């Protein structure tokens, strides 16, 4: 393809920090970056750093109510905000730390200038990891996110495009956009997620959507130990019938490491070169898209792959041994370029996986 | 044919309490509470699974918005909340009626976390330390240059930076000093910025020895319960188990288990390791270790017909069986299989050991184990599956720790070959296997009809029944039979569960 | 201070640790300088620990006279946090046993607001004189409304609950009440798996209501129900539905001494609802018989044949 | 002491609980029926019925004191924890106009059923008479006997995410963590 | 209640008359009794019924009807006069050791008179609302049937 | 008073009950010379004794019998109630003034043919 890839880094994302004990952490985009500048693709990308958002501009979606409150809340003063802490879930699920802030609006300024980009045709790639928050709905807090950025970018892409395609491989359903393009044909979002007794509790095969968004919402509801082989079976063949019916102008795709093999959270099993090869897989379509990086909580592997992803973007595939970046001492005992598996057993059977996509084919009959 | 679809119903559904919930369901319909819709659904629920009858219902009766469980609807009062940015395009993608919020889809319960072993509990510890010193160290840096940038010559980082290392809360009027002493915050925070990176060489060697011997045991999860749910699993009730449903399916709907073998080496090796065993073994006086070998020569070169002599130096084929007889051959099955799956990567793995490159900034240079290079616990060379054998043998022979095979393993063949933690048990329990099968009489006389039979070569029908009798009377008339089928052209075995059909 | 390593983060070895823990093309500096700022936006040019109203946590208001502590919105009228009431508060009795309370001339008063209300109202003045007394309370089901229903039961908040509330293992796939395999309704097979293929099993369920098993691949199903609601497998009754729109529900279930069955003498075509039984008079359950059923499926669908070929 | 309701009303009470204590639901209010219309449909269709002074002015009587008994006390007793908030932005949507609360102008019918349901506590928890509870105990059942011959135009059963004009709606996550977390 | 037709109103008054003034009891069992004109109607209405309930619910009609019209005959569908007459009628079903079979004797005037008045009967019993209306229903179609055939009957 | 015509004559009167009835205004007629030589009861005032006495408890003779005429079933609770009256002369109205499945089949059978008739 040989597109042209905009590379959107703030030198200050990695200074804030959440709990002590919290497992989301900014650091990991600092790591990814040192790994991408050691490894020399700075010479094939265009590296920017986007002015950040203003209040005004994350109301787009959000209310002034709940975005007044955001730039207010101060660990100090918790305490003088007891019905709103109720009112928007930003107490103890997800904590108020001291930059809570200036992080949202660096991570929507970075997500709005990626589409922006986009629109204008100055790039064919843009890339911005500080995005990717997948998890607020417009008047509370969710899942570690405060400000969703996706639905930004997402709506500054729809000034140009008449169709948006939005890929979520997130072991986590993205119930926040989701939610917020679920009554319209213009996003088409689509799941990869596990299901059961897990946090979003969303993302049922019967939520094709409704009004005139219905069947314009996918979800694939996977079970634990899903490794490369089977994800690959399941992803591509639904991600080409979307693309065949549905048609997009444009794609989005929140690469979060939360599916990746050694997780906090996720259940899943995929190995760094089974998480890229979705991110591979889209890029061979030929439209413009936009890559965010939302979830994952072991740095060590989702810095090793986004960077891997990243120099997949540029076309290249990168050596197995590492560059000696800042942060050489994370990476284990060979230090090498790879995620590995484990033996965990998989029960996502054949039969299963063939109901499901043969539901998601039913209901995509509607769409061309 | 109208007159008795119920009775057909009634005899394929064959249950009292479900077929009232279909007469339920039938009496909705007519009495026009239910269409025709859910009526051709729930019957699909009921006699779906056959379809000749199901088909004669749909022409019978003439069968020729969909919400989701996880959306409400909210009134149109809770909806127009003033979005000061939102435009005419904005309202109309965007939307605002229908919310899901998960604990609603969690129907107020909550969610079940994942469960996660000890090192990978050590690992996240190591991580959040690792975080902890960069996070404070980077910030303290950031801070630095900033301070220099302004005394040589975005709002939030430096104010908690000097709340940070002034905690006697006097920190505040040094930032409103510091609006209005950048001297002497630089040399506090340099200061800082030194201890704290001599700290962090420490407490990086520390992490540096105490993760690289848990990584590996962290991506074990079926390896590390294995050597309990083995001695569990692999008990005669459990194979009789599996036997007996494998027959129950097939009658709700001769040749229940299947086995193909593709290699004749991996008899050899499961045939050493057996001898190693029984010369080792202080269980079992002088002749019967021979015995055991003996038979264990026999047995293999009489039913797989391998060879008499080079197996002492390195027309199908009926064997009727007690449960004695099956399960040595489901244990001699087990041990073959197991080295058949750590056989047939020998190449891959081979090449990925020979061929495994090191990190030469400051792999090579500092951060290393020889570890398993002290114990010659790394492969290099040493074929991937004649080095497992010998290290089977070591495990049997009781020289080497089940802990430093375990771990050898892990890191060959990247956590792949954990079923051969216990071959030492199961080899002892193929042994032990072996030996009841000569300490008993009826199963001593049915082996010799068995040899008789192998040894004839020439038989007729007969061979089918009188055989089958003679072992029967040789056996109860309450216990189950196996049929052992063997084929030489492709070397294939066929067990049939004959419980009592026999009789 | 104290850190995560549980040291002042200036120590380093903690010897004690030291033993448990051990045996015995650029770089980034460039990024300051190639970090172009993108602007391009189209938008860039703009005493108790309970509630004496509900008996739940939470933070309180609480009273000095008494030890009873309410919610801000446990209150008649509603106190919003921030307005702080600011000054002595009690609750109604409190106030009411201080200031009223004269028990010796307390039967007068209520005469008098007897006699008072006695123009209009005197078979409620006594109840509203009993008002002014009593702090708010949540409502309740008055106890005799909740037993009609021996379904119905009452949860630890007070909330309503029905009788919907509630690696290679092959255990499962037995009964263990006669030693028999667990046969799936869908499939006619267990599949047990086997230890040497343990991705040859599948997972079965043996559903709540009638004990009928399930494969998790039979049912479109992904995993196990365990916190929420009790699973029901599709071999079971609406018992509500939406006709195209109308509403029909299944009437509850009733404690045996108030619930009238009936059997009627037509027995071929009788109007009831969803309510039968196979073998205050509004909630009669109608024995309907087999046969019956029978002859209304049948007159049902000839009758929509010739509805039909009419046309 | 002993109040006989059709066990319909019983049903429609108990749907009432599941509905709030469960499903998370609250009434749309302004009810379409107040308690006040039901209250003077029901006096003058029994009224115009039977002619005697004596037993005419009774039932004027048991009106007016129902109607001042539901409007002392429906913020006391007749709320569930969840719909308190909504009663408090009512009484602040009547604060901010200078217009008092009338609650039976507001509520209707769902919360009268729910009133007269706790009488015999509240009748036990005072000194009256005997005959006084007599007569309004049969007040009280002729009145639910007439209210269970129109329940289906007073009790209707329609999903709120169907229609817009059910007797329920559904709350908002912002709305149910102020009600039952603050 | 029943809807009764003028005619057959008529018709049973003339009966009255004729009985209970000018004493003319008709003739041992007739050329036309109940059961010809149960089964002529069984027959000649099912041929128009294209549904197994109503075939069905026509069938217990008639057979209820002629067990009812058994054991109702003696009991309060005769007038004093005609009591003896049926006495002899007994004592000959005595003599003779033959069972007595009421359909097959009377006929077409005392089947009339039996779905006279059967509201009365009915209203002192503990029948639903509504099989009641399927009873009534039934009586009515057989009343207008047997109207039409008037002339040939009676 | 024969309470069968409200007439005058030759009565034969009860016991139990002060009730008088003719001997040929009876269901079945008894010859008036042939008297019972014994104890006599009328229609009522048997059943009474019959169901208060002799069966069980009330309400559960009337479910037998209309269990055991289930082949009659619209006539059932008339037929239990025709005997526990006395006879009576017919005033005016004052208003004038496998055996299943065989049925099934059967049932069936004629419709179908009704309804092939019918359609052409
Ligand atoms: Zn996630
Ligand atoms: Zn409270
Ligand atoms: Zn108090
Ligand atoms: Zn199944
Ligand atoms: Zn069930
Ligand atoms: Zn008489
Ligand atoms: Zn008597």
């Amino acid at each position: 393809d040989k597109r042209r890839v905009a590379y959107f880094y703030d030198a200050d994302v990695g200074n804030y920090a959440y709990g002590a004990g919290h497992p989301m952490k900014p650091h990991r985009i600092r790591m990814a970056h040192s790994l991408i500048m050691n490894y020399g693709l700075y010479k094939k990308m265009e590296i920017y750093r986007a002015k950040p958002a203003t209040k005004q501009e994350m109301c787009q979606f959000h209310t002034d109510e709940y975005i007044d409150f955001l730039s207010r809340v101060t660990p100090d003063n918790l305490e003088m905000f007891k019905r709103e802490s109720v009112k928007f879930n930003v107490g103890d699920d997800c904590p108020v730390f001291d930059g809570l802030y200036e992080y949202c609006s660096i991570s929507g300024g970075g997500s709005m200038e990626g589409a922006a980009r986009l629109n204008r045709g100055k790039c064919d790639v843009a890339v911005n990891y500080a995005g990717g928050l997948h998890h607020a709905k417009k008047s509370e807090a969710s899942g570690f996110c405060y400000l969703n950025d996706i639905v930004l970018g997402i709506i500054e892409l729809l000034r140009y495009h008449p169709r948006v395609l939005y890929i979520d491989i997130d072991v986590h359903h993205g119930d926040g956009v989701e939610e917020a393009f679920y009554t319209t044909d213009r996003v088409m979002t689509c799941s990869f997620h596990k299901y059961g007794e897990f946090f979003p509790g969303t993302g049922e095969l019967r939520d094709i959507g409704v009004g005139a968004g219905k069947n314009y919402a996918v979800n694939v509801p996977l079970r634990d130990g899903i490794d490369d082989a089977t994800y690959r079976s399941v992803f591509e063949p639904v991600i080409k019938k979307i693309m065949e019916w549905y048609q997009p102008s444009a794609v989005v795709l929140q690469c979060g490491g939360d599916s990746l093999s050694g997780d906090r959270l996720g259940c899943f099993n995929l190995s760094m070169e089974g998480h890229a090869n979705c991110v591979n897989y889209v890029k061979s379509f030929g439209i413009p898209m936009m890559v965010v990086g939302g979830g994952g909580y072991t740095m060590r592997n989702v810095a090793r792959t986004w960077c891997f992803e990243t120099g997949l973007l540029n076309n290249v595939v990168l050596d197995k041994d590492l560059p000696y970046n800042e942060y050489y001492e994370y990476y284990g005992p060979d230090y090498k370029l790879s995620v590995r598996p484990s033996n965990m057993f998989n029960v996502n059977t054949p039969e299963y996986l063939d109901k499901v996509m043969t539901n998601i084919f039913a209901n995509l009959e509607n769409t061309k | 044919e109208e007159v008795t679809f119920f009775e057909k119903a009634k005899r394929y559904i064959g249950n009292k309490h479900l077929y009232t919930e279909f007469l339920k369901i039938l009496n909705l319909y007519s009495q026009d509470i239910l269409d025709l819709d859910d009526l051709v659904e729930k019957v699909d629920f009921y006699l779906g699974s056959n379809k000749e009858l199901f088909t004669w219902f749909k022409n019978f009766v003439g069968y020729q918005e969909a919400f989701g469980p996880s959306y409400k609807r909210l009134p149109k009062s809770d909806t127009f909340m003033p979005c000061s940015g939102r435009d005419d395009m904005c309202w109309e993608v965007l939307n605002d009626e229908w919310v899901g919020h998960p604990v609603w889809a969690s129907e107020d319960s909550g969610f079940i976390a994942h469960r996660k072993n000890q090192y990978e509990e050590t690992l996240f510890k190591i991580e959040e330390e690792r975080h902890e010193y960069d996070f404070y160290i980077e910030s303290n840096l950031r801070t630095i240059q900033c301070l220099e940038t302004i005394v040589n010559k975005s709002m939030t980082i430096y104010k908690k930076v000097i709340r940070k290392v002034y905690d006697k809360e006097r920190g505040f009027e040094i930032i409103d000093a510091l609006h209005e002493t950048a001297p002497v915050v630089l040399k506090r925070l340099k200061q800082k910025d030194e201890e704290w990176r001599r700290a962090q060489r420490e407490w990086n060697k520390v992490w540096r020895e105490l993760e690289q011997k848990v990584f590996f045991k962290s991506l074990d999860h079926l390896g590390l319960t294995f050597k309990q749910a083995d001695k569990k699993l692999l008990t005669t009730k459990q194979l009789i188990s599996e036997i007996s449903s494998i027959k129950v399916d097939q009658t709700n709907k001769k040749s229940q288990l299947d086995f193909d073998f593709p290699d004749k080496n991996i008899f050899y090796d499961i045939l050493c390791l057996a001898d190693t065993f029984i010369t080792h073994t202080t269980a079992y006086s002088n002749p019967d270790k021979e015995r055991l070998k003996d038979l264990l020569k026999y047995f293999i070169s009489l039913f797989f017909s391998i060879s008499f002599e080079k197996i002492e130096e390195s027309s199908i084929f009926n064997l009727f069986a007690n449960t004695n007889i099956y399960i040595f051959f489901r244990h001699w099955t087990t041990i073959y299989e197991r080295l058949l799956e750590i056989k047939q990567m020998n190449e891959r793995v081979t090449k990925e050991i020979n061929t495994r490159s090191t990190v030469t900034f400051a792999k090579d240079l500092d951060l290393l184990s020889s570890q398993l290079s002290e114990m010659g616990l790394d492969f290099v060379g040493e074929d991937a599956y004649k080095q497992v054998l010998r290290l089977s043998r070591r495990l049997i022979n009781g020289d080497l720790e089940h802990q430093w095979f375990e771990e050898s393993l892990r890191q060959a063949y990247n956590n792949k070959a954990f079923k051969l933690y216990t071959i030492d048990k199961v080899t002892q329990s193929l042994v032990k296997h072996a030996h009841t099968l000569m300490t008993d009489a009826k199963t001593a006389e049915i082996m010799a009809l068995f040899v008789k039979d192998r040894n004839a070569s020439t038989t007729s029908a007969k061979d089918q029944i009188i055989y089958r009798l003679q072992v029967r009377s040789h056996m109860s008339n309450t216990e189950n039979m196996f049929r052992i089928e063997f084929d030489k052209r492709t070397l294939h075995v066929s067990i049939q569960y004959i419980a009592l059909d026999d009789l | 201070k104290v850190s995560v390593t549980g040291l002042p983060l200036n120590k380093g070895p903690s010897e004690k640790i030291k033993r448990e823990s051990l045996w015995n093309d650029l770089k980034t500096f460039l990024t300051e300088n190639m970090t172009e700022e993108s602007n391009i936006r189209s938008t860039i040019g703009w005493n108790e620990d309970f509630c004496s109203a509900c008996n739940q946590s939470g933070s309180f208001l609480c009273c000095d006279t008494c030890p009873k502590s309410f919610h801000f919105l446990c209150l008649d009228p509603p106190i919003d946090p921030n307005n702080l009431p600011k000054g002595d508060w009690h609750c109604n009795e409190c106030k009411f046993k201080i200031f009223i309370n004269n028990s010796m001339a307390t039967l007068k008063k209520i005469e008098s607001n007897f006699i008072k209300q006695n123009n209009n109202v005197k078979i409620f003045a006594k109840l509203l004189f009993n008002i002014d007394s009593h702090n708010p309370k949540q409502f309740q089901l008055p106890n005799y409304i909740k037993e009609t229903f021996p379904a119905v039961k009452t949860g630890s908040r007070g909330q309503y609950s029905d009788e919907n509330d509630k690696s290679y293992n092959p255990d499962t796939h037995i009964d263990s009440n006669s030693g028999k395999f667990l046969i799936c309704y869908k499939c006619n097979q267990t599949r047990l798996g086997s230890w040497s293929h343990p991705e040859n099993s599948r997972l079965i369920m043996t559903c709540d209501y009638c004990q009928t098993p399930w494969h998790l691949d039979c049912v479109p199903r992904a995993s196990f129900k365990n916190l929420g609601s009790k699973w029901k497998c599709p071999l079971h009754s609406p018992t509500k539905v939406y006709k195209k729109y109308k509403v029909w529900k299944k009437q509850r279930l009733i404690n045996k001494k108030n619930q009238l069955y009936y059997e009627p003498l037509q027995k071929i075509g009788y109007q009831n609802n969803g309510n039968i039984q196979i073998i205050n008079q509004d909630f009669k359950i109608t024995q309907i018989d087999e046969n019956s059923i029978k002859y209304d499926f049948f007159d049902k669908i000839y009758k929509s044949k010739m509805v039909q070929k009419r046309k | 002491i002993s109040l006989q309701i059709p066990i319909k009303l019983k049903s429609v009470l108990v749907d009432d609980w599941e509905y709030v204590t469960k499903d998370k639901k609250i009434c749309r209010l302004p009810a379409d029926v107040t308690v006040e219309m039901v209250l003077n449909k029901y006096e003058h269709e029994v009224s115009q019925e039977l002619e005697s002074p004596g037993s005419q002015s009774q039932l004027s009587e048991y009106c007016a004191g129902l109607k001042l008994y539901f409007d002392k006390c429906l913020g006391n007793m007749l709320l569930y924890r969840l719909e308190r908030l909504q009663y408090d932005e009512l009484l602040k949507k009547s604060s901010k106009d200078q217009k008092p609360l009338v609650p039976i102008r507001i509520y209707g019918a769902i919360h009268l059923l729910r009133l007269i349901s706790v009488l015999p506590e509240l009748i036990s928890s005072t000194t009256m008479d005997l005959q006084s509870c007599q007569l309004l105990i049969k007040q009280t059942e002729d009145f639910l006997v007439w209210l269970l011959m129109h329940v289906d135009e007073y009790f209707n059963d329609k999903d709120p995410n169907r229609s817009d004009d059910a007797l329920y709606v559904n709350t908002s996550s912002q709305y149910e963590g102020v009600a039952l977390g603050m």
